[PDB]
């Protein structure tokens, strides 16, 4: 049971579902969106 | 019938004709 | 009471040009892609526009005479098929005959003012009258009438003279839809390359003129 | 009975930039803008797809102060098209987008004010 | 002079190539290709010793197939497609009475019942696309919808129309004033006088129709160029460089249609 | 941006091109005398840089293939100045090598365009189902696109490749990494579109009607010379490298 | 086969070639007769191989479009307005049939839907105005109604009898003898002798007919007509 | 499309300026020439004082067709061209 939480509840849930993401290219750097919509300046 | 009556058309083709075959001669004479 | 006509003297019984495909009205010209395929049998008069990838099968008559008429991108009008245009439909809409892409028109189909959205198929001795709406994604059964002003609910098969509803169309149905118009387009493509752009039949007409002079 | 056509027809009253008052007729369902354009009051040339990015407020129009509470908020994306095309950079507060109204039976006789032109060509 | 003789000297060589060149694709086609012939088709036909006898005034579509002892009035027009085959019996077209597209006027072979009668179409009656007629008794200001067929026997009566895509089976009366339809051909409803407005004025509006038709399907190879031509130089428009020039370029009478076919009447 | 938008698509297909090639020759033939102390040097170093950051930057956000072939041309601007911030006869011969590419493949992208101009194209939503109704126009739009991105089996490529070595051979590392950011960013927007024409499935489409023979052809050869270009790319570098000596000698 | 395909093609290749260089020809001694709109219709038309086999003593409309492998029989007539179009599959058409005026008898024009079935047609059948047959199958001496819509997989046995505008469903079989009628195809009543012996006598007059239709249809083109039409002022 | 109150408002109050029509009467249903004894110059002219306070025209067509003050003022609430 404590490996098959091991599985889920950190290896799929916290260190490659949205932390990953959220520094990858669309969690954050989605920035551009609100970056290149401010180049009418 | 055996006459072209269209004298522009006829200098075209005459023109035409020249321009082909002095363009055969100077890819062959040179 | 007449009962009386009198023949014209100058009446032709037989034109030797045939039947002109193309017949301009005034300065209503029938527009047709160079990827159409229109039958050499077909007439298509007035205002008539065919898009890429449609096909017009042997038969078929195309009067844009009074309103326009329109065949979309790969929707095919089959053999012997009448579309024709209104001034107005009685639902107030416009009358412009409206083909959308990837419809299947069946033979001895009778259009009239009537607008298909797209990937629909129109079964044989289909009549389809004045300001008809046949939505999106829908069959209509072979033989089926809807009276003017009638709908046909988008994702439904219908059919019978009063056309009812049948039943509901499944998935692989609304998406075999657009297949058939494509296949249909194959063949019309594969009946394409029998005609040349030009036709040699003004040297038999020369020799006909030469048989008899000039 | 059957499935007619006038089940979803929907009555408007479009006005025209001069102050004419000509009743339209649309389908449930559809954009205003196509409802627009059967009548020619829009230029179909000029808005050929019903797309929010293949927009520039040439189907912008004017719905009553009463009427504009039944219908959907105005997004993100039809304020910032609005805003840029407004020649003043100023909101109406009451203009829509003709692309991003879709009919609806509980529209019966909404009475749309349509501006004026605005060029397109390129 | 030298040079044009010369020039057609040419021309004459070169056709003869070109026919040699045709000839040696035929051959290597394996002959299978059936060539193109001259068109055949007699718009006006006899059959035993039978003419047709259409009036002066009458639009014959160049594909429709008038046969026999057919007789039709001033006014009148048979559409595209259309075939009139009055071989075994008379048939008889009123007078501004349209016959549509694709549609088929044939008459019973004297003995199909015992006492036929030939087809009898009246005066500004309308036929629908595709419709089939095989032996009625049409009387005049009637309307038959696009699709329907009337079996031999019936009689349309004055002021009585059909429905699209109907079935009158033989020995069928329609009465004035109904709209008798459906695969039965049962009474459906009453006629409405805004109904009888409209089958007047569609058979008027055929009427007018016909004439555009008419003059566009008898045009000689001469006109038919410079007509071509004319529309396509008038296809697209310069209002600008006009103005730049002092110049109002006008289109041409040949492409100004009537203003009584369009949809209001538009004078500009 | 404007003046191209408003501009006529004839006409502003021969301001995108012509003026350039000659304004460069311009700058060149000054080059070989004003260098005085490296001064245009630090101009052209960050008018390149700001010109690509800003290309970047502007055409992410348009909506018009006008305007975005504007921004792709002061983008491409500021590449091409790279070769100028680096004086030497390898940057020079970069920044001939990069307008030559950039002049064929705007004469490309110009082409195309006036291909569905004469169906008023606008937007880029206006060529949604491309691919459906003309599958051979659509993927040579999409060559042109992925040249300007500068995919490595293009034409396109090998003018921003040899650009970098160019800088990189100065000493100038930043350039490189502003070079690599925008050209990540200009390969974005450039699939934005390729993503369009292929992938959606727009509701309502827009027929274009055939094109004419003259922009027929001119599509076909720039279309075989941007796909063809790196198999036989000796004669363009020779060319280039024998102009770029000459300017002194 | 595939063979011969690529040879079919080199061949319109050539021909096109010629036909380019007859009126390049034309156009140096001034004509431009080639320009003239003719209409391009055949009676009988191939595609590829797959050419219509008519038999001698066989009535063709010059109207009537026959397309593909199409096969008519002895003293069988294909009226005006008829398309005979089988492509994907064969139509065989037999001995003393009649297919009358404006009617359509083709075959399905994909394999969607299934497998393409040939169109049958027996001997002494008559096929009724406008009437589409559309891949079914009909044995010989049967009627065929004005306006029927016949679809695939349908059987008609002999001596079987389709009213008029009735539309006979897919896979349905007419036991010979009765009359099936209406919308859809349904039993109505069982044929007498004196129907069975007035379709007996159909045939045989259709084909009287359709020999002095054929008469008056080869006499040769009239030149008067043809004078008339060249002169138009 | 407009409030009921401000035409309302409006209807109520350029009506008392003819010197004989008893403000005791005006309300949002009060017919000009029938309840209030008017005249059909008065009946055309309460039309005119309409346009007398807005720039909008009445055609010819829309004057003599009902003279009630409770369809005057519908119309005039749904006039876009007022505020
Ligand atoms: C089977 C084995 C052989 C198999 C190989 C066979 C080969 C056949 C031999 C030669 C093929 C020649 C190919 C050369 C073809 C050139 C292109 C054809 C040009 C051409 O339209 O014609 C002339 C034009 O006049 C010239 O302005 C320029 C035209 C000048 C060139 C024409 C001179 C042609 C003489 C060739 C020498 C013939 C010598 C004898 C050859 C035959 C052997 C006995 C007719 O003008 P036009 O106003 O009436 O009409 C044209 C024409 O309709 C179209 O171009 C346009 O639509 C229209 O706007 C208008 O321009
Ligand atoms: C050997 C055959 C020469 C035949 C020469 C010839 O026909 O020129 C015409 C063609 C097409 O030009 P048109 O639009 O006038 O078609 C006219 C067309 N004939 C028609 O029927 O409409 O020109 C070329 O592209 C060929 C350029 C290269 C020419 C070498
Ligand atoms: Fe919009
Ligand atoms: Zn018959």
């Amino acid at each position: 049971r404590s490996f098959l939480r091991f599985g889920y509840e950190v290896s799929f849930e916290a260190l490659d579902k949205g932390a990953i993401e959220i520094l990858g290219p669309y969690g954050i750097s989605y920035t551009f969106r609100r970056l290149a919509e401010r180049i009418s300046q | 019938p055996k006459v072209s009556e269209d004298k522009n058309r006829n200098y075209a083709v005459v023109a035409g004709v020249v321009a082909i075959v002095g363009s055969i001669g100077w890819y062959l004479k040179a | 009471p007449k009962s009386q006509v009198t023949p014209s003297p100058d009446r032709v019984k037989w034109d030797y040009r045939g039947q002109r495909q193309i017949i301009p009205l005034g300065q209503w010209l029938p527009k047709v892609a160079v990827d159409a395929y229109v039958a050499p049998n077909v007439v298509l008069a007035g205002q008539v526009t065919v898009w890429d990838g449609s096909s017009v099968w042997n038969g078929a008559v195309l009067r844009g005479d009074l309103n326009k008429i329109t065949v979309g991108f790969c929707s095919n009008v089959q053999e012997r098929c009448v579309v024709h245009a209104a001034w107005s439909s009685p639902t107030g809409l416009p009358a412009q005959t409206l083909i959308d892409r990837y419809v299947t028109v069946g033979a001895y189909s009778l259009l009239r003012s009537c607008t298909i959205e797209p990937e629909c198929i129109i079964g044989q001795h289909s009549i389809l009258m004045e300001g008809s709406l046949v939505e999106t994604r829908s069959i209509l059964e072979a033989g089926s009438v809807l009276p003017p002003g009638r709908r046909i609910p988008s994702g439904e098969l219908w059919g019978g003279n009063p056309a009812r509803f049948i039943r509901t169309l499944t998935n692989e149905e609304t998406l075999e839809i657009p297949k058939l118009a494509v296949a249909i387009n194959h063949l019309s493509g594969d009946y394409f390359s029998e005609f040349l752009p030009y036709s040699t039949i003004y040297l038999e007409v020369e020799k006909f003129k030469k048989s008899l002079g000039i | 009975g059957s499935k007619k056509v006038s089940d979803r027809i929907v009555k408007l009253s479009a006005i025209d930039p001069d102050g004419y008052k000509q009743d339209i007729i649309g389908l449930s369902g559809q954009t205003l803008l196509r409802a627009l354009t059967h009548t020619g009051l829009i230029d179909p040339a000029s808005h050929r797809l019903d797309d929010i990015e293949a927009c520039s407020a040439e189907c912008e129009v004017q719905i009553a102060e009463e009427w504009l509470e039944k219908l959907p908020p105005r997004t993100y994306d039809e304020e910032y098209v609005l805003k840029r095309s407004s020649r003043s950079r100023i909101l109406n507060k009451h203009s829509r987008l003709g692309c991003q109204v879709v009919l609806t039976q509980e529209l019966q006789g909404m009475v749309v004010a349509v501006p004026e032109a605005k060029p397109w060509d390129i | 002079g030298t040079l044009g003789r010369a020039i057609y000297t040419v021309g004459n060589w070169i056709r003869g190539t070109g026919q040699a060149l045709d000839r040696v694709g035929s051959l290597l086609q394996g002959s299978h290709r059936i060539e193109e012939h001259l068109s055949r088709h007699r718009t006006l036909m006899n059959v035993f010793d039978k003419s047709p006898l259409v009036d002066k005034d009458v639009f014959v579509a160049p594909s429709a197939s008038v046969i026999g002892d057919v007789q039709i009035g001033k006014g009148s027009s048979i559409w595209y497609g259309c075939v009139l085959r009055g071989d075994v019996n008379n048939i008889s077209v009123g007078s501004g009475t349209n016959i549509q597209d694709n549609t088929l006027v044939h008459v019973a072979k004297t003995n199909i019942s015992g006492k036929v009668l030939p087809t009898l179409i009246g005066d500004n009656v309308t036929v629908g696309h595709s419709a089939v007629i095989h032996g009625c008794t049409v009387e005049d200001d009637a309307f038959v919808g696009m699709g329907a067929t009337l079996l031999d026997g019936v009689v349309v009566e004055k002021h009585a129309m059909v429905a699209a895509g109907s079935l009158v089976k033989q020995n069928t009366r329609i009465p004035s004033g109904e709209v008798w339809g459906g695969n039965p051909a049962k009474f459906m409803r009453k006629l409405t006088d805004e109904e009888i407005v409209y089958i007047s004025q569609s058979a008027k509006n055929y009427i007018n129709l016909a004439q555009i038709h008419a003059s566009e399907n008898s045009k000689s190879f001469e006109q038919i160029e410079v007509e071509r031509a004319l529309r396509k130089k008038y296809a697209r428009k310069d209002e600008d460089y006009d103005s730049m020039l002092g110049i109002t370029r006008e289109t041409p009478p040949e492409l100004i249609l009537p203003d009584n076919v369009l949809p209001g009447g538009k004078p500009v | 941006p404007d003046i191209y938008e408003g501009s006529p698509t004839p006409v502003t297909a021969f301001l995108s091109i012509a003026p350039k090639i000659s304004i460069f020759a311009n700058i060149l033939r000054v080059f070989i005398y004003g260098s005085y102390g490296a001064t245009l040097q630090q101009i052209f170093f960050f008018c390149s840089i700001a010109s690509m950051i800003l290309g970047a930057l502007a055409a992410m956000a348009q909506t018009k293939v006008k305007r975005l072939l504007a921004y792709s041309s002061i983008g491409h601007v500021g590449y091409i100045c790279i070769g100028f911030s680096c004086g030497t006869i390898e940057g020079i011969q970069s920044l001939l090598i990069g307008i030559f590419i950039y002049a064929l493949m705007t004469m490309d992208a110009f082409a195309i365009v006036l291909a569905l101009r004469q169906t008023r194209v606008k937007y880029i939503a206006d060529l949604g189902a491309l691919a459906k109704t003309n599958p051979i126009l659509a993927i040579t739009f999409s060559i042109t696109m992925f040249s300007y991105a500068g995919i490595p089996p293009l034409a396109g490529f090998c003018s921003k490749f040899y650009l970098f070595f160019a800088a990189l051979g100065c000493g100038a590392y930043f350039l490189a990494l502003v070079g690599v950011v925008t050209s990540v960013i200009g390969c974005f927007y450039y699939i934005r579109l390729v993503k369009r024409m292929f992938f959606d499935t727009p509701r309502t489409w827009i027929l274009y009607e055939p094109m004419d023979r003259n922009k027929s052809l001119l599509l076909a050869m720039t279309s075989f010379f941007i796909t063809l270009f790196l198999l036989y790319p000796s004669p363009l570098f020779s060319v280039t490298h024998q102009m770029a000596l000459s300017l002194y000698l | 086969g595939t063979l011969g395909r690529a040879f079919y093609s080199v061949g319109f290749w050539i021909r096109e070639t010629g036909q380019a260089l007859d009126r390049l020809g034309c156009r140096l001694q001034g004509k431009n007769y080639f320009r003239e709109q003719l209409s391009r219709h055949r009676t009988l038309m191939n595609v590829f191989d797959k050419a219509p086999i008519v038999d001698k003593e066989a009535f063709v409309a010059p109207s009537a479009s026959v397309i593909g492998d199409v096969h008519i029989g002895r003293g069988s007539s294909i009226w005006y307005g008829c398309v005979l179009r089988g492509d994907v599959n064969t139509v065989s058409v037999g001995s003393g049939t009649n297919i009358q005026d404006n009617s359509l008898v083709h075959v399905a024009k994909s394999n969607l839907s299934g497998k393409v079935h040939p169109t049958i047609i027996g001997d002494n059948v008559t096929i009724g105005h406008s009437a589409v047959l559309h891949g079914c199958t009909v044995e010989d001496e049967t009627f065929i109604g004005m306006g029927a819509t016949l679809l695939d997989g349908v059987v008609v046995e002999k001596h079987g009898m389709v009213a008029a505008g009735a539309l006979v469903r897919q896979n349905t079989r007419i036991p010979s003898g009765e009359v099936w009628g209406g919308n859809p195809a349904r039993f109505l009543r069982k044929l007498t002798d004196e129907e069975i012996a007035f379709i007996s006598q159909s045939a045989t007059n259709y084909s009287n007919l359709a020999q002095a239709h054929a008469a008056e249809n080869a006499k040769p083109l009239n030149v008067i007509e043809f004078e008339k039409v060249l002169r138009k002022k | 499309f407009l409030d009921k109150s401000e035409v309302t408002d409006r209807v109520l109050s350029v009506v008392k300026n003819f010197q004989k029509v008893d403000p005791s009467k005006v309300t949002p249903k009060a017919n000009f020439q029938n309840d209030l004894g008017l005249d059909s110059l008065d009946s055309v002219e309460v039309v005119m004082a309409l346009e007398e306070e807005f720039g909008f025209e009445i055609p010819d067509n829309e004057a003599d067709k009902i003279q009630s003050i409770d369809l005057a003022v519908d119309f005039i609430a749904s006039h876009p061209q007022a505020k």
